[PDB]
């Protein structure tokens, strides 16, 4: 899962 | 200095584990961003081996997953890599770097240099290499220095300290059976060599070895 | 695992010249929340790489406008429109949609110029290597273009050796030339029967090699 997802969940 | 830097053995004998530290500076390790590990192959071939989030969430590559871990110290704002399990395979130069994709931020450290060998630890040698005859009253004149048989690699080499920065080459080192092969040279006018003194400094980290050869004369 | 696909390999750009660069995934990069993670990076020699261009087309800081990126899906694009000395290095291609991460091949771009003869030097053995009971000998071939090159050595006459190390160096960022150096390793009993140590280049801009050697009688 890309990073922009996994740094904002 | 700068924002981020690679610290580690340069050198690591098969089957052990091998371990590298990122330190981190001018921002915290713990606010934003992902902190990954990419190494680069002898070909340009690069390699995302993982990452760790500021908030100690872990992501590896599957081709690593078994024999890969990511750390951090949190107080020293640095981060750590731990690969088990080394084969000369695993060498290459690794990177750590910070960024997330998508906004503004990105950082790459250095890079440190990681060989996997059994091969021991020598010192370099090194010769000097002056004109032999050639040319007094010329425009320019090359001068060298050869650096033999050391391992592992990086050398460094500098003429004069630093004062010589035009006119200098220094050659990829040639690894031969187990042993490195190094060169570089420098032109300078005749005017000053053979009458001022140039010196070559070169520097091997791994065997904590440092030496200046000055370039004396012969001519004849 | 997704590829990334790069071409050309090599590119060689006059300096002024536009160049483009192309990027293929073997799977499309688009996420599901609309943005597609493509970064473009540039390694310059000695250098570690750097981002430039992210989202697709977005530009790092620090990037002038001669930069453009393009693209969707599978297909992307980096354009130069004016290629400068500075721009020399290997550009890496990099997709962040799939897990894990990858990386291109590469694609090595080199800055085209006039031809330029070499500048070739001949060192014999150093009395300090000598008594070490070794001794090579050094021939440095120095700022020439192309890239293209042959070395061969001879020892009393055409009678060419083979035990030498060559090793050449990235094109200069400062005058887009290149350099070697060619070391012939041999035995210093090897070295003290024969006398004449010849060191010929070839080059294509000449016909006659251009040779550099040393009898063994002088200092």
């Amino acid at each position: 899962k890309p990073l922009e997802e996994v740094l904002n969940l | 200095g700068v924002q981020l830097q690679e610290s580690g053995p340069g050198l690591v004998k098969p089957s052990q584990s091998l371990s590298l530290t990122c330190t981190v500076t001018g921002y915290s390790i713990t606010s934003d961003y992902a902190w990954n590990w990419i190494r680069q192959f002898p070909g340009n071939k690069l390699e995302w081996m993982g990452y760790i989030t500021y908030s100690g969430s872990t992501g590896y590559n599957p081709s690593l997953k078994s024999r890969i871990s990511i750390t951090r110290d949190t107080s020293k704002n640095q981060f750590f890599l731990q690969l088990n399990s080394v084969t000369t395979e695993d060498t290459a130069t690794y990177y750590c770097a910070s960024y997330d994709d998508y906004t503004w931020f990105t950082y790459w450290g250095q890079g440190t240099l990681v060989t996997v060998s059994a091969a021991k630890t020598t010192p370099p040698s090194v010769f000097p290499l002056a004109p032999g005859s050639a040319a007094q009253t010329n425009s320019m004149v090359t001068l060298g220095c050869l650096v033999k048989g050391y391992f592992p690699e990086p050398v460094t080499v500098t003429w004069n300290s630093g004062s010589l920065s035009s006119g200098v080459h220094t050659f990829p080192a040639v690894l031969q059976s187990d042993l490195y092969t190094l060169s570089s040279s420098v032109t300078v006018p005749s005017s000053p060599r053979p009458s001022e003194t140039v010196t070559c400094n070169v520097a091997h980290p791994a065997s904590s070895t440092k030496v200046d050869k000055k370039i004396v004369p012969r001519d004849c | 695992d997704v590829q990334m696909t790069q071409t050309p390999l090599t590119l060689s750009v006059t300096i002024g010249q536009p160049a483009s660069i192309s990027c293929e995934s073997s799977q499309s990069l688009l996420y599901s929340n609309g943005k597609t993670y493509l970064n473009w990076l540039l390694q310059r020699p000695g250098q570690s790489p750097k981002r430039l261009i992210y989202l697709v087309s977005k530009l790092d800081s620090g990037v002038p406008d001669r930069f453009t990126g393009s693209g969707s899906g599978t297909d992307f694009t980096l354009r130069i429109s004016r290629v400068e000395a500075e721009d020399l290095g290997v550009y890496y291609c990099v997709q962040g949609t799939h897990f894990p991460r990858t990386f291109g091949g590469g694609t090595k771009l080199e800055i085209k110029r006039a031809d330029a003869a070499p500048t070739v030097s001949i060192f014999p053995p150093s009395s300090e290597q000598l008594t070490s009971g070794g001794a090579s000998v050094v021939c440095f071939l120095n700022n020439f273009y192309p890239k293209d090159i042959n070395v061969k050595w001879k020892i009393d006459g055409s009678e060419r050796q083979n035990g030498v190390l060559n090793s050449w160096t990235d094109q200069d960022s400062k005058d887009s030339t290149y350099s070697m150096s060619s070391t012939l390793t041999l035995t210093k009993d090897e070295y003290e029967r024969h006398n004449s140590y010849t060191c010929e280049a070839t080059h294509k801009t000449s016909t006659s090699p251009i040779v550099k050697s040393f009898n063994r009688n002088e200092c």
